[PDB]
Order: structure tokens, then C-alpha cells, then sequence
DNA sequence: GGTCGGCGCCCGAACAGGGACTG
DNA sequence: CAGTCCCTGTTCGGGCGCCG
């Protein structure tokens, strides 16, 4: 066997761990002429070579049909060999994405054929990956082989491939300085802004300098006139969008169904402006199999129309500008659903996208919009390396009046605001010293670790009181059910006393929705009020009216 | 030429496997030249995939400094090689150098690149560079020299530093000089003027040999936050009530609080608003409680073998208080820090530099960093943290969410 | 078909750490 | 007191999409 071009990458196994000993899978005899026709080819040009029984190693093998071809794809099922191989590190740490794209005179785009059948693998490797041909007689002892490249399936071959690609693409990006070489896996986007007849000149040096380590640049792959095919876009000189998108129509809908129509929802959300996928997802929660049909809800239905009439119309994204400023801009959709749209030039979208991550049972839209900034921050420092100009929703002065205060740390990049219903507002601001003409309720609960029982109420001032009996109850329970109380037996402006760490901190956290019955109750209540204070005391001291209401719902 | 110190992972233990995180244009850029140079001049070499460890990278830019510096998060590493830099060649703390009326702070990164690492050891040293909107897949390199920002750097290189400090050190037997990680720290009690005069004849003794920075402390101005009582005139049932909670919190720290006379000023279902006047037996109980906050802690000792750590709040208005402690309610030192960079304008620019201004303190007292309990997201921290750290080293920390309890720390 | 790797989303189950009350 | 359980937040395992 001859000597590959390329340098090769040591690999071990674990240590401890002998290589993959399984039986080979029974191949149907479509399959079997579709392998034997490759095995026997890649055999011709030194890509597997034939074992002994030297070799006590074996894998299972199989195929599957390549896209768009009468080609069939060889792959092994190195599940036993893969988890006894040494550990690798990725290389490709994200996937581009055309808005990063700068407007280049000349494109060029091209594929190369066989990838991981262009780059060897190591020598002292090879033995382990053994593996058996069954032919079309089950008694036939059948055709043992090794691989001599990167196996189609092998754990290590994306990574190997990655690496060896971009050694090979030094030495023409340090001569080509000024040529931009975007390398994903095999597929090398060519851009520069030389001119046009010298463009294809440096295609050519990479197309030879590229075939001196054995990497085919096939004319059949080559693409020379807009639009260009990439990633799964269509790239014209000004705009650029996804190639189309197609979703299920079923009439019996089960939960494998909608996965493939949530998850195309989500690519479809990059461009596509407004997709939700809130009710939608609703329909996974707590199901038990993959292949149970599931009803459409009324809420469902509604929401697939609308992105359904969404997908009809044609959108198009544009190409980043570094001479002019990146914008973000974000919307409240809906009840834990945000969606936003990046831009330099308005309505040119660079991109769009959506946030509805529900984190915690008590959260406020102030705390919702800081947790989509942030989501939008670190995907335009991954696209474009920078963070942009947010256009936000909220009042400056109702920022400002939630940061300054918030124990917590916590900060939004240079924004300005924008008036676009429905806006983040805080809807309730506790006091900050007592206030004067204002009953005060001293409240407490209590409640039995085993009878689940209790009583929760307050003493006033004014001589008021009341007790509760509760079940099916906790302590924490007890002790914000003395608080919904006194909202509700108080006027417009009270003063709450409180010996319940739990209680005091989750409304201080200002949320405007809980998973909780009881808080959104509260929280209710509150807003209905116009002026209202807080405060804590260490219970069993002997303190105030906390004392004396300790003792009444004591039982 | 030199020998390798041979060095190995603390037994039973692999390399650390850390993600690289997204990184901005400017910060990509600064590492691209400055790789591209350290390849040039032997201090690294690329490598590939076949290495299993990984470890973060970043730039940044020290106060007033406009030169970008590479920085390496080996915290990961630093975690899995403790038995090499404590037990073998330990580096000790002179107790003195927190008593010195200025100490200045000297980038000697530089030095480490002239002594060869271990081979054995480079295969722990990888970081990934990645590429904006990811253009092409990372681009991985490894470390032929000693690393900037590992802790077995300065323990292998102490050998050689004592010797180019003993011709300065003998002529100034007074000065205090101390090593931590990339920073040479020296303290003297000499008037401001000529202190920075001694600094050049150190950088210049230092530039013979083969290696330039400048912070100056003050560390004999370093005060601490006691818990301090408000003096008030005319109480409230809600300023009493207040005053109960917070002095029932610092019980667990003072032993000799009482609140009995107090709770009994609040025996009635009072309005919060109203007047209570202060009885004879209570006004004794808040005076004898304000003397006891100020007397030290009893039994409050520092433990070389126990780990530091530290909690910051945030107190509003550019407040920030903070305490040191290796027990709970036992703490070495209480402060607050105010009107830091950022102030009423960005809380995470004002924690990152308490974290730093803390950490500092941290190694002039102890020689060691704390790990920190940080008032934020764990969320809202990765994100924005990296942009305003200007420090050669990086301490551990994790995040909290405590709401206020009663105001303990500022009034 | 039931291969690998990357990144994204959504879900539930498992993990974990602090606060009140109890033998 | 150590032993809980009440509550809340995090981490990870497992589906689909997309790319090659
Ligand atoms: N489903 C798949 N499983 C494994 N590897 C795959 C794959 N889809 C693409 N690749 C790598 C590139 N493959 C082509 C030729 P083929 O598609 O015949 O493998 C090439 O190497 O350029
Ligand atoms: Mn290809």
C-alpha cells in the first residue's frame, strides 16, 4: 500500500481495553450487492485491504442510500470500537452562519469528493477495525477487511478529517492572505475581492493545490454562478435565505411528528419572523411513548396555521456590514415566549430568532427579558464578534428602578427604548419605610409535618384578627396563605409583618407569574394596592403581634 | 538547554476538559499575533486532535495598560496538579508584607517563557483559539515553555528567581519581596518617592537577566466595615423591631447579645409607624451591645490547611460590603468597597473589580485566593465577566441568590 | 437505515443544597 | 442536636432539526 500525502494522527485505545470482537448484523441482498460493489472498488485503490485470521477482531457493517443518488453509502457500526478508543476534542466549535458573511466581490463555492476516503489513518490502528462482508450464502466464510482511511462512522473520522484540512489550506491562506476560506468539514466557501479574472486564477492554485495531497476539487461540484448553494442557503450577490423548508401534514398527528415539526419550527425561526412553538411543545410533556398519536389541541391547531400562513410568504436575510452598527431588537409574543430580530438597515433582517425558556417558578418579564439579552449576546459574539444595540421594550426609568434595587447583580449593554407595546413594566413597588396611617398585620402559619394540617392569620393594630384552618398544607404554605389573607382583609395601603424567610423573599423578587396557585393570588392582591410594606422578625422572641398570632395558629 | 522539572497529575486524576466559550473580534485578534509570535519564538507548537485536554483562553488588558495580554483559565489544571506546588517546592508567606506602608504589583509572566516545561507535561497545556462565526475549526496549539498563570510555574521557577533576588536582597534586607503566580509582589516602608526609585532598580535587575508593570497598594490603609448600630434619637416600633432582627443575626457571630429587654418594648400588637419610648433597662442593653461590636471575635483564627472564602452584597448606591472566612461566623475580615468603576451605571463591572480588589487583599494577608459566593446568575456572570477582568490570575467563585435578611452589614 | 461529530430546542428525571421543625 | 422534607435550582440523558 502505498504512502498518503498527508501527515497521519496517532491513535490509541484506552488503556486496559482490547478492540471490538462482535457479530456481523444479516444484510439483505440488495445491500449486499451495493457493499461488495464499493468493498471491491475500494479495494482497487488502497482504501481496504483484506485480513487473515491473524486479525481476531471484528465489527458490524452496513449501508444506507446516499441523497439524490443510484449511490449507496458505506458505514460500520463502531459502537463497540468507539467506546473503547481514546477520548479526541472537537475542533468545530459552532457551525457559520451566512448574516457573519461579508459582501464579497467574487464567491466560489465547491465539494470534494470521498472526504474521509481522502485522508489515511493511522498504521497501528488499522487492526482493530476488522469487520466482515456476509455473502449471499449464509455458509460462505465471507470476506474479512480492514480499513485503511477515516471509516465512515468511526467516532475519531470528523475530527481527523477537520484538522488535516486546515494544515493543508495553511500554506494557501499564508501565500492568499486576502482570500477568505470559510472550511466547513469538506465543503470550503472561496470569497475575495480581486477581480473577477483573477479570481479564477487563485481557484485553480487551490484546485492543484488542493490535488497535491489527494483532495478532488470535481468541476461537477463546482459552482461558479450565483445562486450559490451553502450550508442549506441560497447566497445571491445582495440577500441570502434558507432553501425551502418542508413540514408534515398529517391527519393523525403522534408525538415523533410533532418533534419533526418542533424541531423544523426552530430552524425555521432563524429568518422567519414570529414562529411559536409554545403550544406545540405543550404536547410533549409528561407523553410516555414515541409513537402514541396525540390529539391536536384547540390552542395547537391555531398555532401551526399561523406559521404555517408565515412560511408562505418569501423572507430573506442580508449580509453583515462592519461599517455600520449591529441592532437587536426584542418583543414580548407572549406569556414566557419572547422573539427578536438583527439588523443593521431596518427591515433588513441579518437574522431572527426566539427565547421562552421558563427558569425558576417565580419570575417577573424584567427577569425574562435579562435571560433573552443574554441569549442574544452570546449568539451575535458566536456569528459576529461583537454585541449589538438592543432595542428593548422596557421604559429607562422602569430599568433603572428594578437593577438599582434587585440584590442580585445584574446589567443590560448600551440599549435605548422603544415604544412597543406590550412594554416590561414592574406592576407593584413594595415600600421602603412603613406607612403612616396604615393597619398592621402581623402574620404567621404553622402547620403539622404528618396531619398536613394548620392555621394561618394575623392580629392588627386596630384590634382585627383572623385564623384559618387549612389542608393538605406545608409550613411554607401556611405562612404566604397568612399573607394572601391579610391582603385581602386590608384597604388600600397596609403593613405586613412577617416571621417567614421563604415568604418575604420570593415577593421581594417582585414576580408578576408563579407556578404556584397561591402566589399568583397574591400577586394579585397586590397590584390592586396602592402602597405596601414589608418587613421580618425573628419568630418565638417574643415580638410585637408575632408572639401572640404564633400562639393562635400554633395548633 | 535547561533540564525539564519533571512534574505529574495528582494520582488518580485526569487532564481538565473544558469548553472553549465564544470569544469577541478585538480578543481573537490579540491572540492570533501573539500565538503567531510565541510559535515563532519556540514558547508553543500547534498540535491536534488525538489530545483529549482542553482549557480556555482570553485576552485582556491590565489598568492603564494598552498592550493586549494573553491569559489562560487553568483553574481545571491547577485543581488536578495541588500536590506539586504545596508539598514539593512550596513558596512561604511572609507575614510581614501585609504590614508595609505601599507594596507594588510586576508582571514577570515574561520570565517563565526562558525555562523548558516537562514533555510529559505539555499534553495538559492545550487551548483552542476559535474563529469568529466559526470560519474555520480551531486552532489548537500547546506549551514548550513554562505557562503563564499556572500555579507549578512560579514553584519550578523559584530556584532560579531566588537567585536573581539575593543581589538585591542582600543589599535590601528590609524589603519584603513575595511571588504569586505571574506577579512578583514587594512591600518597604520607604517614603512613596523613593519606594518607586527601588521598584526601576528591581525592573532594571530584572531586565539583566532576562524579562515591565506597576500597581501601588497601601495596605496599612486597609480598614475593615464593623457592624455598626444606628443612633437615633426618637425609635419607632419598626426601628425596634429592625434592630431586633439585626442584632438576633449578629448573636451567632457575638455570643454576649441580648435582645430581652427590647422584645419587651414590643409586648403590645403596636402599628409600625407608632413611637415607643426606650426604657431604662433597654437603653443599657443597646449600649452594652454596641461595645461588644466592637471587640474582635473570640477564638477567630486564620488555618493554613482550611480554604477561604469570601461573600459579597450588594448594598445600592456604589455600596458593596464583603467578608473573608474559613467557618462559618468566624471571619478574618469584614469591609465595604464604594465607588468602584461603574458605579450606578454597571453592577458587573463593580463586582468584577470587588472580586479583584478582594483577591489582592486575599494574597497580601494569606498568599491565597478565596472562592467566592457572588451575588449573580450564574447566567448574567459568564457572560460579562471576562470583559472587565484586568488580573493575571482568575479564583474560583460559585453563584447565590439570599434575599435580604435584615440589613447586617450596612446601615 | 438504525455510523460518527458539531450546534440548536424542549422535556423529565436525577442530583443538591439551604431552611424550618423535631427526637 | 442530627434527622427529616419542603422548596427551588441545576445538571444530564434523549428525542427531533440542521450541516458534512
Ligand atoms: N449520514 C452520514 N453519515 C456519515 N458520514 C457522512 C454522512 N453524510 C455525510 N457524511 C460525510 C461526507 N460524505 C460524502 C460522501 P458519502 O455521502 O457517500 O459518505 C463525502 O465524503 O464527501
Ligand atoms: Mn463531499
Amino acid at each position: 500500500v502505498p504512502i498518503s500525502p498527508i501527515e497521519t494522527v496517532p491513535v490509541k485505545l484506552k488503556p486496559g481495553m482490547d478492540g471490538p470482537k462482535v457479530k456481523q448484523w444479516p444484510l439483505t441482498e440488495e445491500k449486499i450487492k451495493a457493499l461488495v460493489e464499493i468493498c471491491t472498488e475500494m479495494e482497487k485503490e488502497g482504501k481496504i485491504s483484506k485480513i487473515g485470521p491473524e486479525n481476531p477482531y471484528n465489527t458490524p457493517v452496513f449501508a444506507i442510500k446516499k441523497k439524490d443518488s443510484t449511490k449507496w453509502r458505506k458505514l460500520v457500526d463502531f459502537r463497540e470500537l468507539n467506546k473503547r478508543t481514546q477520548d479526541f476534542w472537537e475542533v468545530q466549535l459552532g457551525i457559520p452562519h451566512p448574516a457573519g458573511l461579508k459582501k464579497k466581490k467574487s464567491v466560489t463555492v465547491l465539494d470534494v469528493g470521498d472526504a474521509y476516503f481522502s485522508v489515511p489513518l493511522d498504521e497501528d490502528f488499522r487492526k482493530y477495525t476488522a469487520f466482515t462482508i456476509p455473502s449471499i450464502n449464509n455458509e460462505t466464510p465471507g470476506i474479512r477487511y480492514q480499513y485503511n482511511v477515516l471509516p465512515q462512522g468511526w467516532k475519531g473520522s470528523p475530527a481527523i478529517f477537520q484538522s488535516s484540512m486546515t494544515k493543508i489550506l495553511e500554506p494557501f491562506k499564508k501565500q492568499n492572505p486576502d482570500i477568505v476560506i470559510y472550511q466547513y468539514m469538506d465543503d470550503l466557501y472561496v470569497g475575495s475581492d480581486l477581480e473577477i479574472g483573477q479570481h479564477r486564477t487563485k481557484i485553480e492554485e487551490l484546485r492543484q493545490h488542493l490535488l497535491r495531497w489527494g483532495l478532488t476539487t470535481p468541476d461537477k461540484k463546482h459552482q461558479k454562478e450565483p445562486p450559490f448553494l451553502w450550508m442549506g442557503y441560497e447566497l445571491h450577490p445582495d440577500k441570502w435565505t434558507v432553501q425551502p423548508i418542508v413540514l408534515p401534514e398529517k391527519d393523525s398527528w403522534t408525538v415523533n411528528d410533532i418533534c419533526k415539526l418542533v424541531g423544523k419550527l426552530n430552524w425555521a425561526s432563524q429568518i422567519y419572523p414570529g414562529i411559536k412553538v409554545r403550544q406545540l411543545s405543550k404536547l410533549l410533556r409528561g407523553t410516555k411513548a414515541l409513537t402514541e398519536v396525540i390529539p391536536l389541541t384547540e390552542e395547537a391547531e391555531l398555532e401551526l396555521a399561523e406559521n404555517r400562513e408565515i412560511l408562505k410568504e418569501p423572507v430573506h436575510g442580508v449580509y453583515y456590514d462592519p461599517s455600520k452598527d449591529l441592532i437587536a431588537e426584542i418583543q414580548k409574543q407572549g406569556q414566557g415566549q419572547w422573539t427578536y430580530q438583527i439588523y443593521q438597515e431596518p427591515f433588513k433582517n441579518l437574522k431572527t430568532g426566539k427565547y421562552a425558556r421558563m427558569r425558576g417558578a417565580h419570575t417577573n418579564d424584567v427577569k425574562q427579558l435579562t435571560e433573552a439579552v443574554q441569549k442574544i449576546t452570546t449568539e451575535s459574539i458566536v456569528i459576529w464578534g461583537k454585541t449589538p444595540k438592543f432595542k428593548l421594550p422596557i421604559q429607562k426609568e422602569t430599568w433603572e428602578t428594578w437593577w438599582t434595587e434587585y440584590w442580585q447583580a445584574t446589567w443590560i449593554p448600551e440599549w435605548e427604548f422603544v415604544n412597543t407595546p406590550p412594554l416590561v413594566k414592574l406592576w407593584y413597588q413594595l415600600e421602603k419605610e412603613p406607612i403612616v396611617g396604615a393597619e398592621t398585620f402581623y402574620v404567621d402559619g404553622a402547620a403539622n409535618r404528618e396531619t398536613k394540617l394548620g392555621k394561618a392569620g394575623y392580629v392588627t393594630n386596630k384590634g382585627r384578627q383572623k385564623v384559618v384552618p387549612l389542608t393538605n398544607t406545608t409550613n411554607q404554605k401556611t405562612e404566604l396563605q397568612a399573607i394572601y389573607l391579610a391582603l385581602q382583609d386590608s384597604g388600600l395601603e397596609v403593613n405586613i409583618v412577617t416571621n417567614s424567610q421563604y415568604a418575604l423573599g420570593i415577593i421581594q423578587a417582585q414576580p408578576d407569574k408563579s407556578e404556584s396557585e397561591l402566589v399568583n393570588q397574591i400577586i394579585e392582591q397586590l397590584i390592586k394596592k396602592e402602597k405596601v410594606y414589608l418587613a421580618w422578625v425573628p419568630a418565638h422572641k417574643g415580638i410585637g403581634g408575632n408572639e401572640q398570632v404564633d400562639k393562635l395558629v400554633s395548633a | 538547554p535547561i533540564e525539564t522539572v519533571p512534574v505529574k497529575l495528582k494520582p488518580g486524576m485526569d487532564g481538565p476538559k473544558v469548553k472553549q466559550w465564544p470569544l469577541t473580534e478585538e480578543k481573537i485578534k490579540a491572540l492570533v499575533e501573539i500565538c503567531t509570535e510565541m510559535e515563532k519564538e519556540g514558547k508553543i507548537s500547534k498540535i491536534g486532535p488525538e489530545n483529549p485536554y482542553n482549557t480556555p483562553v482570553f485576552a485582556i488588558k491590565k489598568k492603564d495598560s494598552t498592550k493586549w495580554r494573553k491569559l489562560v483559565d487553568f483553574r481545571e489544571l491547577n485543581k488536578r496538579t495541588q500536590d506539586f506546588w504545596e508539598v514539593q517546592l512550596g513558596i512561604p508567606h511572609p507575614a510581614g508584607l501585609k504590614k508595609k506602608k505601599s507594596v507594588t504589583v510586576l508582571d514577570v509572566g515574561d520570565a517563565y517563557f526562558s525555562v523548558p516545561l516537562d514533555e510529559d507535561f505539555r499534553k495538559y497545556t492545550a487551548f483552542t483559539i476559535p474563529s469568529i462565526n466559526n470560519e474555520t475549526p480551531g486552532i489548537r496549539y500547546q506549551y514548550n515553555v513554562l505557562p503563564q498563570g499556572w500555579k507549578g510555574s512560579p514553584a519550578i521557577f523559584q530556584s532560579s528567581m531566588t537567585k536573581i533576588l539575593e543581589p538585591f536582597k542582600k543589599q535590601n534586607p528590609d524589603i519584603v519581596i513575595y511571588q504569586y503566580m505571574d506577579d512578583l509582589y514587594v512591600g518597604s516602608d520607604l517614603e512613596i518617592g523613593q519606594h518607586r526609585t527601588k521598584i526601576e532598580e528591581l525592573r532594571q535587575h530584572l531586565l539583566r537577566w532576562g524579562l515591565w508593570m506597576g500597581y501601588e497598594l497601601h495596605p496599612d490603609k486597609w480598614t475593615v466595615q464593623p457592624i455598626v448600630l444606628p443612633e437615633k434619637d426618637s425609635w419607632t416600633v419598626n426601628d425596634i423591631q429592625k434592630l431586633v432582627g439585626k442584632l438576633n443575626w449578629a448573636s451567632q457571630i457575638y455570643p454576649g447579645i441580648k435582645v430581652r429587654q427590647l422584645s419587651k418594648l414590643l409586648r403590645g400588637t403596636k402599628a409600625l409607624t407608632e413611637v415607643i419610648p426606650l426604657t431604662e433597662e433597654a437603653e443599657l442593653e443597646l449600649a452594652e451591645n454596641r461595645e461588644i461590636l466592637k471587640e474582635p471575635v473570640h477564638g477567630v483564627y486564620y488555618d493554613p490547611s482550611k480554604d477561604l472564602i469570601a461573600e459579597i452584597q450588594k448594598q445600592g448606591q456604589g455600596q458593596w460590603t464583603y467578608q473573608i472566612y474559613q467557618e462559618p461566623f468566624k471571619n478574618l475580615k469584614t469591609g465595604k468597597y464604594a465607588r468602584m468603576r461603574g458605579a450606578h451605571t454597571n453592577d458587573v463591572k463593580q463586582l468584577t473589580e470587588a472580586v479583584q480588589k478582594i483577591t489582592t487583599e486575599s494574597i497580601v494577608i494569606w498568599g491565597k485566593t478565596p472562592k467566592f459566593k457572588l451575588p449573580i446568575q450564574k447566567e448574567t456572570w459568564e457572560t460579562w465577566w471576562t470583559e472587565y477582568w484586568q488580573a493575571t490570575w482568575i479564583p474560583e467563585w460559585e453563584f447565590v441568590n439570599t434575599p435580604p435578611l435584615v440589613k447586617l452589614w450596612y446601615q
